[PDB]
RNA sequence: GUCAACCGAGCGUUGAUCCGAGGAUGUCCGAAUGGGGAAACCCGGCACGAGUGAUGUCGUGUCACCAGGCGCUGAAUAUAUAGGCGUCUGGGGGGAACGCGGGGAAGUGAAACAUCUCAGUACCCGUAGGAAGAGAAAACAAAAUGUGAUUCCGUGAGUAGUGGCGAGCGAAAGCGGAGGAUGGCUAAACCGUAUGCAUGUGAUACCGGGUAGGGGUUGUGUGUGCGGGGUUGUGGGACCUAUCUU
RNA sequence: GAGCCCGGUACGUGAAAACCCGACGUCUGUCUUGAUGGUGUUCCCGAGUAGCAGCGGGCCCGUGGAAUCUGCUGUGAAUCUG
RNA sequence: UUUGAAGAAUGAGCCUGCGAGUCAGGGACAUGUCGCGAGGUUAACCCGGGUGGGGUAGCCGCAGCGAAAGCGAGUCUGAAUAGGGCGUAUCCACACAAGAGUGUGUGGUGUAGUGGUGUGUUCUGGACCCGAAGCGGAGUGAUCUACCCAUGGCCAGGGUGAAGCGCGGGUAAGACCGCGUGGAGGCCCGAACCCACUUAGGUUGAAGACUGAGGGGAUGAGCUGUGGGUAGGGGUGAAAGGCCAA
RNA sequence: ACAGGCGUAGUCGAUGGACAACGGGUUGAUAUUCCCGUACCCGUGUAUGUGCGUCCAUGAUGAAUCAGCGGUACUAACCAUCCAAAACCACCGUGACCGCACCUUUCGGGGUGUGGCGUUGGUGGGGCUGCAUGGGACCUUCGUUGGUAGUAGUCAAGCGAUGG
RNA sequence: CCGGUGCUGGAAGGUUAAGAGGACCCGUUAACUCCCUUUGGGGGUGAAGCGGAGAAUUUAAGCCCCAGUAAACGGCGGUGGUA
RNA sequence: CUACAACUUGGUAUUGGUGCUCGAUACGGUUUGUGUAGGAUAGGUGGGAGACUGUGAAGCUCACACGCCAGUGUGGGUGGAGUCGUUGUUGAAAUACCACUCUGAUCGUAUUGGGCCUCUAACCUCGGACCGUAUAUCCGGUUCAGGGACAGUGCCUGGUGGGU
RNA sequence: GUGUAAGUGCACAAGGGAGCUUGACUGCGAGACGGACAUGUCGAGCAGGGACGAAAGUCGGGACUAGUGAUCCGGCACCUCU
């Protein structure tokens, strides 16, 4: 079982290393916990490993950061471009958590991951302005207004 | 504990042969282990029985 | 109608009784399926009607479970899943033989008996069909420049063999026939496109040449889906590159 | 104990309707934005598969020198000078 | 059926019906008859409303010996023409050697098989017919009986008088003793009820397990109704190999 | 493996629980059923009043709040504590091992370790403090009292469970 | 009475399966090394690869072994003389 | 007698990490070599006429090792300018120098397994708490708390085996 | 007295002693005995190569009759077989 490390693991290696390890280790500890990815294709895995290592370090949050992120979420609305028909007012495709996250990061500035945005609860499969709740912490939450503009 | 929920493996039937060549019926049971399958990386585990061949091939994801 | 007549009543040339084909009605039990149950008998809900001074009462529908689609909802719990709803399509049971895949004895013969035979028989399970299974060489063959998918008959042959070499068991190659479809379609490598997950030196990159415009056929990746591309054994096919071109 | 008495037979005729077989068209799909024959290299040709090992099944073949086919448990390759 | 049965060995009450060497296969051996004859014959299949016509793939005969390579009227063994084994259909004539039984050569004669089909035995089939105790597969049964579970019911009548409590005695308190209430008990006698020890009858019975006289228990480990459960190498068993529909 | 085995939610199952009728007469045959006399138990409608209410109004005055007190109260910690968390030490015992002491086999060996540690370990000691434990009690939270409007709520006939 | 057979407890040795190990040997032939005949066959060595048998070293329980156990199954003897 | 159920042993799969601790082979090295003729505990060998030196030798005081107590190898200080060549022996030359190296003891780089102490994520819990859920000691899910790569279960294998 | 039970034999010796030696062979075998079959027994003689003997000749174990086990399956060596 050959797998490429994403984070740094003691006694094993650093990020980007391709290691062969007992299949029990990869299946139950590294891969499920997101500490590595399977080594199957160099062009994909190396690029994916680089993206994963940067994403984990850039999307981390602390208790103090969560409070700071709560204030930073007080900015204006965020617009989403989606393919849809203007006659009905309902979307062809489905807004995904990456689409919301990529919208806020490129426009607002805060860096978040898909794991926290509450999307299905808002039922945004339509055209208009909808409020989206974001849970930054077990006790701390945030609300972001979302405006959806059809194609 | 003899039928895998994924590949549908079955216990092969055969005859146990003694020194005196007395043929006695027996079965060859698949190695079927209990596994907590994580269908979606979100992390809700469901309990199923999977053959050790399917585990090795990576047909079930324990995340 | 009949055993099967006797009485009483009627129909028929304006076509009866009869025979054929298609409709309507079809109580109750039965997979039985609204709930229940000692099968053919008890008790209902909902909607629409009928009926009483009103309860009682009567008709017509409809109400099981599971699977799969589809739309809403998304618990502990955050993403979300389980699950809950509503709605459409399916199943369930029966049948004499024949098929296919599983499980699989004993009496018996061996002049006892365990290996073996009886026998993969009896029986059991799951399943279709009008037939099923098999089928288009990772096949035979033996130096012949031979055959050319499968299936089914006749031979090969009770032979080669196998067997406490005991009882017994028992091929195939080849050859002669039945049928004709030596039939078809894919996956990969490449392209185009739509995406999902990433990211971006977010620029000198993505299109064949040249002129120029541009900063996203994303710049790069990747996976998935879909259209071309290809189905071959004297190997074939992708890329590459020369000649003609309905 | 019937060819000439009756039902029939030989031989002809008969379908409103339903069903089944054909046949001719609407209709459906495909080729024409396409084919023919040539030259020298990189990529592809079905993976936990093939192969090997342990225990069995079945083939004339009772594990035998035991090939081919196949089940379960491990181990586990190449893509055509394969 | 017996060495031997009229036998006091077996079977038959009588009559009439019914009741036992058959069939399949190009099977094996033998023997008749028919066709062709160094040849005989087809199987599957095709064409005919038929029993007819076609069908050369195979089989038998035609050369043997040897494990086999192989050789071939010879061959095997063998160092050997040196003997032996198997074979050259058989017979006739003539020569040559022996008279250890005759042998070798020449010449002539020339070789008989195979397809039906009748019959007798035989092979695989249940194989002349009737007949076990028991063996395996799948099911049916606890309405009888064993045990258990839930819920009900029943036990006439009459005795004995436990603990406790009270009084008196006793004592310092006690121990304990007498008299009163009380009414315990797998206690007593005894009907219903449940059993079944003795005897007599029955014994082609009234009854496929009873009756008449006596008999044991009879407030308990009691008897009984209703509904339910345990199933065959299994159940149940205060245990006898008992009970699980005579 | 297949066949199927158990079983939750429920739904069945009287031999039990709950529930309202007695006497007399009559036919050839039925009677607590028919008839006669007198009762009882579920529902429905009409009419008559009694008869309380919702709006309306009565009672509706009065409950919540602002604060204080006074400590529940994580927090930090303290009063600190049951036990001894964990190591410390020693005694005993001896894991191996090292010469040797012993049993020794009659004598020697040889093992053991009666020895050196030490730790198979055990036993005990006190502290290190830990273990958990609350409280006193701090923000917090709330109770009480002092106002804040007898002001905002509340509230009233009657049915009332599938729940206690 | 703990010898026998069980049961319980203890391994210091001996024996002991699978699985690990692959020494040595054999089958095959790349390349050689000898030849014998005249229009290519007969002897030896033989690397690598692929195979066939495979040994030494390892290894568990058990058994052999040492104790206890009879309200465990069980056993509880003969001969001669002698006041 | 031959089998089978059941119990039991070990290997391997599910099955993972860090640590010590070994045992094997491979690597960067040292070490040791008691035939005699002798400067004398003669590696066989190819390079061999020149090497170690002040990034500090002969000679002494000590550490440790083996010891065939015949002596070597080595650390430090001291010292300070040498030991050395066919040098003649001897089948075999130098302890002048360089390359693999074997009889054998060593360390660090690899691999492989063995034993032991650990950890949490596989796996397990009829331990708690919540949800599906109105009712549920079923079941599944989330989480906490404990075990923990053991156990359980496949495949291979040795035992016990009138229980059938 | 004859290796050994009993019988038939043996004084011509088959009994006692001495010298050499391995016929305690290879390939065969006319003709017979006895028998259900399977086994069992005698065999003159031919060839090769030997022993003793001058030679004739004798020798394919022992004075004779007991001292042994079919077939299947498998081991070892050789062969100009597949």
């Amino acid at each position: 079982m050959k797998l490429i490390l994403t984070a740094e693991v003691e006694h094993l290696g650093a990020a980007g290393d391709t290691v062969e390890v007992k299949d029990g280790y990869g299946r139950n500890y590294l891969l499920p916990r997101g500490l590595a990815i399977v080594a199957s294709r160099g062009a994909e895995r190396q690029a994916e490993e680089i993206r994963r290592a940067r994403e984990s370090k850039v999307i981390r949050d602390i208790e103090h950061a969560n409070e700071l992120k709560t204030a930073l979420e007080g900015l204006g609305d965020v617009t989403l471009s989606v393919n849809a028909a203007g006659d009905t007012g309902k979307l062809f495709g489905s807004v995904t958590a990456a689409d919301v996250v990529n919208a806020i990061k490129k426009a607002g500035g805060p860096n978040l991951d898909k794991r926290t945005v509450q999307l299905a609860k808002a039922h945004i499969k339509s055209v208009g302005t909808h409020p989206v709740t974001v849970k930054l912490h077990t006790g701390v939450e945030a609300k972001v207004s979302l405006n959806v503009v059809a194609q | 504990a003899a039928v895998c929920d994924i590949c549908g493996k079955g216990p092969g039937f055969g005859k146990s042969v003694s020194h005196s060549h007395r043929r006695t019926s027996r079965r060859w049971n698949p190695n079927i282990q209990p596994v907590r399958a994580v269908t979606r990386p979100g992390g809700n585990k469901q309990r199923i029985n999977a053959c050790t061949s399917c585990i090795k091939a990576g047909k079930v994801s324990r995340a």
